[PDB]
């Protein structure tokens, strides 16, 4: 999982090392889209694929795979998936790769984090949920843990990946699900979200 | 041209067998060999299988003890089967026309040669759950308004919607006469195997006293429509 500005280059590993000969696949898979072939035989690029990809060649024996995008623009941020096909290697029927190639079209943005304590309602209903809404960060990848009181929660937290808002920055949610009780007894529960290093936390109260 | 589509229930029970059908326009199913390839939430992208009329067809290993890819050339489909589906069948599942090439490494006499397929053309792929959850409407929650996470004069309110199945539910505040400053967050797939979603809607400080903030929650999957009075 790589990121680069627009106009860089971006090389791509994938899969082991070649043992044999191989004729690798390149497929390109943009967020929502259908996959693309974008490389064949290696270094064949189909009708249509732009000649900034570039694949890597067959031998010396013992290469990785590499796809190589140069002056990378936005279109080809996608996950990107080899598909190797090595003569001394069963074939593989699960794509090597998913290696998500994120191109930076923008400044990074600080998420934006709205921590919702239960509702007095939910607590009636014998259930808790702590809501953490996570918006307006770049690039869209965030990490949450939870915090009751200072200790981390494992469980019932579910965290949405990232979305693109409209405004081309990302969106989540993160759901910390308590019983009552559990809410009840900690001083606090905190959302911290991580973010590109650093670090939002909000924290709420059953005190309120 | 050559375009596919994936279609079948988008939604199969645990144990029932998954059903896919790639319809291609535009060009013979016969002319070509065709994949099924499924995007799992978890990993990636598993080549499920091909088929040719010729024959030439086979299954991932994991697979092949369970899934059937077929083709029927007068309604022009290809067709996925995987009978005893399990959550981690779930996933998108994609057709897509197969090519081949022989990768000529030696001589073809030392059999220094092999066939390897690759897929040109993709259909959108379907989405497929499998899963235990069964039609749940939404427990719908008031979140409250909430200045700390806002600008100035601000706060977000919101509608948490939780527990429900499957998906959509849509939310419109005051009846859609409130779309400014409202975020609608997609759902998140709990391990309930139900959705919760929260809309927030950020509304002047000022307006928490006299303006009445109803979250219109709609499940039409549970024909459930909540509307919730979000008070502070
Ligand atoms: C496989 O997947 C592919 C690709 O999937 C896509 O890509 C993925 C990654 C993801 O993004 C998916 O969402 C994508 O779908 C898929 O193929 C796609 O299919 C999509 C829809 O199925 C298409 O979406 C369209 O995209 C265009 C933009 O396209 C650009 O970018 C595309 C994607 O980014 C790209 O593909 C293209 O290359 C391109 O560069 C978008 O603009 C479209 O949005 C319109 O349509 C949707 C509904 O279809 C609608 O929700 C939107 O609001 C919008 O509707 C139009 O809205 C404008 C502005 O509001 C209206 O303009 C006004 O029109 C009025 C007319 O008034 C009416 C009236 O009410 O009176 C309307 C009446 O019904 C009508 N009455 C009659 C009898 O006709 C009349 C009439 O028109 C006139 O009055 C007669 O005089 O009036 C006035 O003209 C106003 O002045 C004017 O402002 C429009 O009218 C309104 N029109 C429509 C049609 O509703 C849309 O979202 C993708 O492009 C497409 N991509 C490709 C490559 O094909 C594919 O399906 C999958 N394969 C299969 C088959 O499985």
């Amino acid at each position: 999982d790589i990121s680069v500005a627009p106009g860089e280059t971006a090389r791509i590993s994938c899969g082991e090392k070649s043992l044999g000969s191989r004729a690798v696949q390149w497929y390109q898979h943009r967020a929502g889209q259908a996959p693309s072939l974008i490389i064949y035989n290696n270094q064949d690029r189909p009708s249509g694929i732009p000649e900034r990809f570039s694949g890597s060649p067959d031998s010396p024996f013992g290469t990785t795979a590499t796809l190589t995008i140069t002056s990378v623009e936005a279109g080809d941020e996608a996950d990107y998936y080899c598909h190797i096909w090595d003569s001394r290697v069963p074939t593989k029927w699960v794509f090597g790769g998913g290696t998500t190639l994120t191109v930076l079209g923008q400044p990074k943005a600080a998420p934006s984090v709205t921590l919702f304590p239960p509702s007095s309602e939910e607590l009636q209903a014998n259930k808790a949920t702590l809501v953490c809404l996570i918006s307006d960060f770049y690039p869209g990848a965030v990490t949450v843990a939870w915090k009751a009181d200072s200790s981390p929660v494992k469980a019932g937290v579910e965290t949405t990946t990232p979305s693109k808002q409209s405004n081309n920055k990302y969106a989540a949610s993160s759901y910390l699900s308590l019983t009552p009780e559990q809410w009840k007894s900690h001083k606090s529960y905190s959302c911290q979200v991580t973010h590109e290093g650093s670090t939002v936390e909000k924290t709420v109260a059953p005190t309120e | 041209q050559m375009q596919l589509q994936e279609s079948g229930p988008g939604l199969v029970k645990p144990s029932e067998t998954l059903s896919l059908t790639c319809s291609v326009s535009g060009a013979s199913i016969s002319d070509s060999y065709w994949s099924w390839i499924r995007r799992s939430p978890g990993k990636g992208l598993e080549w499920i299988g091909y088929v040719h009329k010729s024959g030439d067809t086979n299954y991932s290993p994991s697979l092949k003890s369970r899934v059937n890819l077929s083709l029927d050339t007068s309604k022009n489909q290809v067709s996925l089967s995987l009978v005893a589906a399990t959550a981690a069948d779930s996933g998108k599942y994609y057709c897509a026309r197969t090519l081949h090439g022989r990768r000529i490494y030696g001589i073809v006499a030392f059999n220094e040669w092999f066939t390897y397929f690759y897929m040109d053309v993709w259909g959108n792929g379907t989405q497929v759950t499998v899963s235990s959850a069964s039609t749940k409407g939404p427990s719908v929650f008031p979140l409250a308004p909430s200045s700390k996470s806002t600008s100035g004069g601000t706060a977000a309110l919101g509608c948490l919607v939780k527990d429900y199945f499957p998906e959509p539910v849509t939310v419109s505040w005051n009846s859609g006469a409130l779309t400014s400053g409202v975020h609608t967050f997609p759902a998140v797939l709990q391990s309930s195997g139900l959705y919760s979603l929260s809309s927030v809607v950020t509304v002047p400080s000022s307006s928490l006293g006299t303006q009445t903030y109803i979250c219109n929650v709609n499940h039409k999957p549970s024909n459930t429509k909540v509307d919730k009075r979000v008070e502070p």
